[PDB]
């Protein structure tokens, strides 16, 4: 629900999930960085 | 062609060369030409039915993922999913509506797929 729960998730946990394509993960990464922030922190 | 007896691709890919060289203006490297043409065209044939199917191409390629069956691989084939790569690329909700295959499988499968295109 919120970007301190999706920061706290890894690549790889993420890529589980359903309905979760690379191209949406390029995505999520793109938006997270352009805030400063990374997956897995 | 038609008119010296040939009715096939078949025909024209596997008969003895010298039935072929007796037809008038045919030489030995037309023939051989025609035969390769024949053979490329049957070959291009066969695999455009095995990849809209589940015959060959995505009985291997598609059904790579463990767990498809043959029918579920001519299933995702009839959407396009010819291949492991283009499974590796769908999301859950892409196959929903493949009747037989549950959100979780068909995660199971992409993560299959993913984990063979991937990270092999």
């Amino acid at each position: 629900h919120y970007i301190g729960d999706l920061v706290q998730r890894t690549e790889v946990e993420l890529l589980k999930t359903p309905n979760l394509g690379k191209k949406s993960l390029t995505e999520i990464k793109d938006v997270l960085a352009s805030r400063g922030l990374s997956l897995g922190m | 062609l038609v008119e010296e007896g040939f009715s096939t691709l078949e025909e024209l890919a596997y008969v003895p060369m010298k039935e072929l060289l007796e037809i008038e203006g045919l030489d030995e490297p037309t023939v051989e030409a025609l035969r390769e043409r024949a053979k490329n065209a049957l070959a291009t044939i066969a695999q455009a039915q095995e990849e809209s199917l589940g015959d060959n191409k995505p009985a291997d390629d598609l059904l790579n993922l463990e767990g498809v069956d043959r029918d579920l691989a001519f299933k995702l084939a009839a959407r396009g999913v010819c291949t492991l790569e283009d499974l590796a690329e769908q999301g859950i909700d892409d196959l929903a509506d493949i009747e037989g295959l549950t959100d979780e499988k068909a995660g199971a499968l992409i993560m299959a797929a993913r984990n063979i295109c991937w990270f092999g």
